[PDB]
């Protein structure tokens, strides 16, 4: 099937980017026209 | 109390809180062993009013920094108000988890 | 009043699934003349 | 994405959805104008131009100009 | 090419909050992956049946439905006696999947229901979240709700629990209820009044509901920000919600009857009295207004949580059950890494900005804390309400500092804040997952030595397979559902606990001589018992460590006045199950049983053969032989005994 | 004693009440008295049918509270406290709480 340590990978990476992409869109509505 | 002394009574509530003062009552610790070696759920009466002091201090230096941002401000003042808000919540956090590590060993 | 009627034949003889079932069709009835009604009414009005 | 089931319709929150549409609309066109300004401009005034390619669009630009500006007062 | 400012945040917030929801359900997944798919921890087994049974007889059928084969003595009615949320939910599901052909057996989806749920909680959190402020705390809270340890450890994929669903249907509540204090429209506290019915049938907790919306207006009647709008919500909320409540049958006349919902009537009564004097002081000249001018108690398992003495010091099977300890400061910080760091700063802005709202918010934060703190189990409500302030809290700072940056239309000191920030997001999100990973995923079902040895299957399988088909077998409240939905036999007790004199029973007859439960066992029909030993394999949790429990339930009910619970320890107050125990004990019903030829198996390497290991000792009684019980089955491991109980004496004897 | 302030007080009200808000008013006072008559009854000969009781009853009580935030919806000296509450969506949460709560009735009476 899937080995853990690979599960254990996906949803760090998904998680660190999901926060990064948040702290972005935060930037992004700041600057509003 | 104009939404100012509620919120300390909250604070002081919630410091108190997360001291682990039901356990306490319910089940009597003894002051300071001889942090338990190998039990999560264990709560001294020292170990928790030190950490319950780390989470309160951490609220305390976001929002001392937070309102450092007001403008209109001496520069003087302001530099020293932003130094120890920094200094406040790197070491409450810093410290909360060099704490749980020591009680909870093979963390992460 | 075809609504109300349904929902006293509902307590004799419908249980809830048929009678829920009649109510779905004859609301969505209802609420569409409702609408256009509502709509015609606040023209009116104003 | 088709049923408005609106009682009271607000023609003030209409007005401001025909004003946005107009005002994608004139974007689209200025900027389209500009690119197709600055592409015959760069296309036809390399070394050669003979006044007829930049006289026809030349045309092209007071026509879209006029567009424009119809577009404009109607919008005003 | 260019995008307008609309379509990137579009964009923006569709990407975030897909990302989130399927990393919510990626995160659940952890048991599945690793042991197979199996429902665990052997309370949800009884859900489960439940579930099979809604999804093959109908929904006629379940609703009055009497079970025979549990509490065989008495009778059991399972229609009218659970909260029928969770079974509707599983079994629509089911249908649905089944009427377009995508057929997949009951199991699964009971197995993979609870990832769902928590999956669509990230959207419903966003769309509260979206309420109190700006969207981008709404983004930041559905993000933090996604990986939250502890709503992660109640619904973890496997887990068929009723907490799962349940915390979905009070987030969608308070969102409703929200948004009618917001609106304050009668089709939004209908909305709600609908919702709030879903949930009174899906969780026990609808009480705690109904004593935070009143509370709320009561709190805000104090302040003085009373409107039409609150009065027209909260009279419609109630009206619905006391009827829709009533007619889930396991709650009959509780709301009207009981002392949990009455809060919810003295609020709506001084409603009234309030709305009726404001229109009468308006209609009338000053000076004229100035001259104008049989019930239930608590129940118990709620009155203890107000009062945290109650329970531990007086009834001994509430606080039997391990979860029910008062929470410490290591395992609140265990739970929650940084959400604990921010509650204060959320609590802060709401207590800067005064709202209709915000107030809500403020007090379901207070009061669900203290619930937390008096309870373990109660930690679960907790997780909610933190990740939406602590989303609040973290959105500010970063909406704070992202507007004094130059490049956004000393400086630096706002990067340096970003940066720390984005730090502490991502060191989170990896405490998260380590704690998901290595703590909350396991399963009760099989112990985990990479050996594992599922002595509980294959006892449940033989007795299923190698019994009559009507033997009644008898244990423990802990191994009630399970043995029904494996072994599938009758039972006597059951984990539901609604018949205390049978539980002491059963305790009187596993604490007792020979003689004496011969004697019980004989009038209640019993053919089998099956008791956990555990003591070859190490097994902490056992039905030796459970023996002390069982003598105080046994001995409270007016037959019990000779089990005497320190009639069981030595002379200077100890238990220990060597020579040096009380002649009581090693003479025991429980003690003859789980110790039957145990006396010469080598168990270690430098200790004597006669050794247990979960109690590091020496058996007392090496020897002895069984009057009344025959050795039916057991395990590989000797985890697992099952005795058949003997007949009466052919020519007449004794047999004593 | 206190029966002028009432003389003056109903005087009034006449006056700055429109037909449509009278009509309620009389349509809740129907309310009032059959949920009063209702409970009288029961104080009279006692509860053996419960749950009918509690579903006669109730249906009063709630009809009579829709009848009020109805009332409370349509009159525009309130017109500052909803903004896009018009009166015919109004008329209509009325409609659509008022189906819920007769269904729920009928659902618990026997
Ligand atoms: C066992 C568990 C028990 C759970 C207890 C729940 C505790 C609730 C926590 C407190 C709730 C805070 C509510 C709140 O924010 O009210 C504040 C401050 O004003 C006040 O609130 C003063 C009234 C104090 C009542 C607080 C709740 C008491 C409810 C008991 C029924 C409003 O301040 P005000 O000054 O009243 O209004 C604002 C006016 N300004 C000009 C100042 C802006
Ligand atoms: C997708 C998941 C949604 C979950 C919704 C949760 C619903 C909880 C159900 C609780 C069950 C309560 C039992 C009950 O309602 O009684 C049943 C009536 O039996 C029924 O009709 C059950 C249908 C319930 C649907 C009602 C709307 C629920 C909407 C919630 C969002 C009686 O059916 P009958 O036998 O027809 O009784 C009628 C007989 N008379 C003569 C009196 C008329
Ligand atoms: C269980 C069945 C119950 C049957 C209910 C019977 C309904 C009676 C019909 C009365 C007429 C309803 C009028 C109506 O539909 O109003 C609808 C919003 O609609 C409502 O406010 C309530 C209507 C609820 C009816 C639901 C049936 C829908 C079926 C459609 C297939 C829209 O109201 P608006 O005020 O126009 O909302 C627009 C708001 N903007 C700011 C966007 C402009
Ligand atoms: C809203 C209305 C529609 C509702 C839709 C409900 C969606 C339900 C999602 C659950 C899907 C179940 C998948 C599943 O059952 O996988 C499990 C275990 O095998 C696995 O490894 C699966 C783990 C992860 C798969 C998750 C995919 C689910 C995607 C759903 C969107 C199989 O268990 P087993 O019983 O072991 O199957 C093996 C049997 N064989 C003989 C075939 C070998
Ligand atoms: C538009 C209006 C039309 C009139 C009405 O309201 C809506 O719609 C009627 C239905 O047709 C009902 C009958 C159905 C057949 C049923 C046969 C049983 O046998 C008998 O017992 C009851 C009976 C006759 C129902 C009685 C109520 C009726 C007449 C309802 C009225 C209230
Ligand atoms: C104008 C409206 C008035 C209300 C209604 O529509 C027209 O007129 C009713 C009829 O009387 C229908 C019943 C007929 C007998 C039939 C017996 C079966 O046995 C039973 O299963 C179904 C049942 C009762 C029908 C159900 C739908 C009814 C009630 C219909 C209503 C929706
Ligand atoms: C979202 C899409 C797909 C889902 C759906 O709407 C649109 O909503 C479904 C309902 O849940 C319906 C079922 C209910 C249970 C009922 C059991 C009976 O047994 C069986 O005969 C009929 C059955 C399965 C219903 C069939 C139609 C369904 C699947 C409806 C679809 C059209
Ligand atoms: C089985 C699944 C079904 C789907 C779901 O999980 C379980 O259960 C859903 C709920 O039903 C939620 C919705 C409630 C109603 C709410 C209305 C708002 O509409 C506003 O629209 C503005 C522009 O016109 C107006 O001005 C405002 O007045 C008006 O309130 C909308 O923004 C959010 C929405 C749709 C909720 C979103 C999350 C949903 C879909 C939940 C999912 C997680
Ligand atoms: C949303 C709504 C939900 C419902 C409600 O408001 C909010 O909340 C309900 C309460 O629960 C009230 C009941 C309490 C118990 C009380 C017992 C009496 O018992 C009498 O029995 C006689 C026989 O002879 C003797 O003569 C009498 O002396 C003896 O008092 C009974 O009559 C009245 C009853 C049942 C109350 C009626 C009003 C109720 C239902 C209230 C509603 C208004
Ligand atoms: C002050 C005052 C007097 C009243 C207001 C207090 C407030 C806010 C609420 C009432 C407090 C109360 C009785 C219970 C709190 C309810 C909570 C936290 C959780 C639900 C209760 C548990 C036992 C259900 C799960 O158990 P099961 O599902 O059945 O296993
Ligand atoms: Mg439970």
């Amino acid at each position: 099937m899937i080995t853990d340590v690979q599960l254990a990978i996906f949803a760090n990476m998904l998680g660190v980017s999901l926060f990064l992409l948040v702290v972005l869109y935060h930037y992004v509505a700041v600057n509003n026209p | 109390p104009s939404a100012m002394t509620v919120y300390a009574l909250v604070v002081v509530s919630y410091f108190l809180i997360t001291g682990g003062i039901i356990y306490d009552v319910i089940v009597e610790p003894p002051s300071v062993g001889s942090f338990l070696a190998y039990r999560v759920n264990g709560q001294y009466i020292m170990e928790g009013l030190a950490s319950s002091f780390l989470f309160t201090m951490g609220g305390l230096g976001f929002i001392i920094l937070d309102r450092s941002n007001a403008p209109n401000i001496p520069k003087l003042n302001r530099f020293l108000l932003l130094f120890i808000g920094f200094v406040c919540v790197l070491l409450s956090f810093f410290m909360a988890r060099v704490f749980m590590r020591m009680k909870l060993p093979g963390y992460l | 009043a075809a609504m109300l009627g349904l929902m006293y034949v509902y307590w004799t003889q419908l249980n809830m699934f048929q009678t829920l079932k009649y109510l779905a069709i004859l609301g969505s009835v209802t609420f569409l003349a409702g609408n256009r009604m509502l709509a015609q009414q606040a023209v009116k009005r104003t | 994405v088709r049923l408005d089931f609106s009682i009271t319709k607000d023609p003030a929150a209409e007005a401001r959805m025909k004003v946005a549409c107009i005002t994608e609309q004139v974007l689209t066109l200025v900027n389209k104008r500009i690119g197709l300004y600055r592409h015959f401009d760069e296309t036809v005034n390399r070394y050669k131009q003979s006044r007829d390619i930049s006289t026809l669009n030349s045309g092209k630009k007071s026509l879209e100009t006029e567009h424009k500006a119809l577009t404009s007062e109607i919008a005003l | 090419l260019r995008l307008s400012y609309e379509k990137q945040d579009t964009l923006l917030k569709l990407l975030i909050l897909s990302m989130a929801a399927v990393l919510s359900f990626s995160t659940r997944l952890f048991a599945v992956l690793r042991f197979e798919s199996v429902i665990h921890e052997f309370d949800p087994y009884f859900n489960y049946r439940t579930t099979r049974f809604l999804a093959e007889e109908g929904f006629y059928k379940f609703h009055n439905w009497f079970d025979d084969r549990a509490w065989y003595p008495l009778g059991r009615i399972i229609g009218g006696t659970i909260y029928p949320g969770l079974m509707i939910t599983s079994a629509a599901i089911y249908h649905v999947l089944h009427f377009f052909h995508i057929t997949i057996d009951i199991r699964n989806v009971c197995v993979f229901l609870a990832p769902l749920f928590s999956s669509f909680t990230t959207i419903v959190t966003y769309h509260l979240t979206k309420e109190l402020k700006d969207a981008g705390a709404g983004l930041l809270a559905a993000a933090m709700i996604a990986v939250v340890p502890g709503y992660i450890s109640r619904s973890v994929a496997g887990s068929y629990d009723n907490e799962g669903i349940a915390i979905f249907c009070m987030l969608l509540t308070y969102y409703m209820w929200i948004k009618a204090v917001k609106t304050g429209s009668i089709c939004w506290a209908a909305k709600c009044a609908l919702a709030y019915f879903y949930m009174v049938s899906s969780w026990g907790g609808y009480v705690f509901l109904i004593n935070l919306i009143p509370l709320h207006v009561l709190v805000l009647m104090l302040t003085g920000r009373f409107s039409h709008r609150i009065y027209v919500a909260y009279c419609t909320v109630y009206c619905l919600g006391t009827i829709l409540s009533m007619q889930i049958s396991f709650v009959g006349f509780q709301p009207v009857l009981s002392s949990e919902h009455m809060a919810a009537f003295g609020v709506f009564g001084l409603c009234q009295i309030h709305a009726f004097v404001d229109y009468l002081r308006s209609k009338l000249n000053p000076q004229q207004f100035e001259v104008l001018f049989k019930i239930s108690p608590w129940t118990g398992r709620f009155y203890s949580l107000l009062d945290p003495s109650y329970a531990k010091n007086n009834i001994p099977i509430i606080a039997s059950v391990s979860e029910h300890q008062p929470t410490t400061w290591s395992s609140y910080y265990f739970d929650l890494q940084l959400l604990v760091f921010m509650f204060p700063v959320g609590l802060y802005y709401c207590f800067s900005n005064l709202s209709d709202a915000r107030i809500f918010i403020i007090m379901y934060g207070v009061t669900s804390m203290y619930f937390s703190a008096v309870m373990v189990r109660l930690m679960l409500v907790l997780a909610p309400v933190m990740c939406i302030l602590s989303g609040i809290g973290v959105s500010q700072v970063l909406s704070t500092y992202m507007k004094n940056l130059d490049i956004s239309r000393k400086n630096e000191v706002a990067s340096g804040m970003i940066l720390v920030m984005a730090f502490f997001l991502i060191t989170y999100t990896f405490h998260s997952t380590w704690v998901t990973s290595e703590a909350y995923s396991s399963p009760s079902i099989v112990l985990s030595a990479r050996i594992i040895f599922d002595d509980f299957r294959e006892a449940y399988y033989w007795l299923r397979h190698n019994t009559p088909e009507d033997a009644k077998v008898m244990s423990w409240w802990d191994y009630g559902y399970q043995i029904t939905a494996m072994a599938n036999r009758t039972i006597l007790v059951d984990n539901n606990t609604w018949n205390n004199t049978h539980i002491s029973r059963v305790g009187q007859a596993m604490a007792s001589t020979e003689e004496k439960a011969y004697e019980i066992m004989r009038e209640l029909d019993v053919s089998y018992v099956l008791v956990i030993f555990g003591g070859l394999t190490g097994y902490s949790s056992d039905d030796i460590n459970k023996f002390l429990w069982m003598v105080r339930i046994g001995g409270s009910t007016d037959t019990g006045k000779h089990i005497k619970e320190n009639d069981y320890y030595t002379p200077t107050g100890e238990f220990r199950v060597d020579r040096e125990g009380s002649p009581v004990l090693l003479n025991c019903l429980m003690y003859k049983m789980c110790y039957y030829r145990f006396g010469q198996v080598y168990t270690e390497a430098k200790r004597p053969p006669g050794f247990d290991r979960v109690r590091n000792a020496e058996i007392g009684n090496k020897d002895f032989e069984l009057d009344v019980l025959e050795e039916a089955y057991t395990t590989e491991h000797w985890l697992v005994r099952i005795y058949k109980v003997k007949d009466l004496d052919n020519r007449g004897l004794s047999r004593t | 004693s206190v029966v002028s302030v009432i003389s003056r007080f109903l005087e009034e009200y006449l006056s700055s009440t429109p037909q449509r808000l009278k009509l309620l008013d009389a349509y809740l006072l129907y309310i009032l008295l059959t949920g009063a008559l209702q409970f009288g009854y029961c104080l009279l000969v006692g509860t053996f049918p419960f749950n009918s009781f509690l579903s006669g009853f109730i249906s009063c009580v709630g009809s009579f509270i829709l009848a009020v935030c109805l009332r409370i919806q349509i009159n525009p000296q309130n017109k500052a406290d909803f903004q896009g509450i018009s009166p015919e969506r109004a008329f209509a949460d009325f409609l659509f709480a008022s189906t819920i709560l007769h269904l729920v009735v009928m659902n618990f009476v026997g």
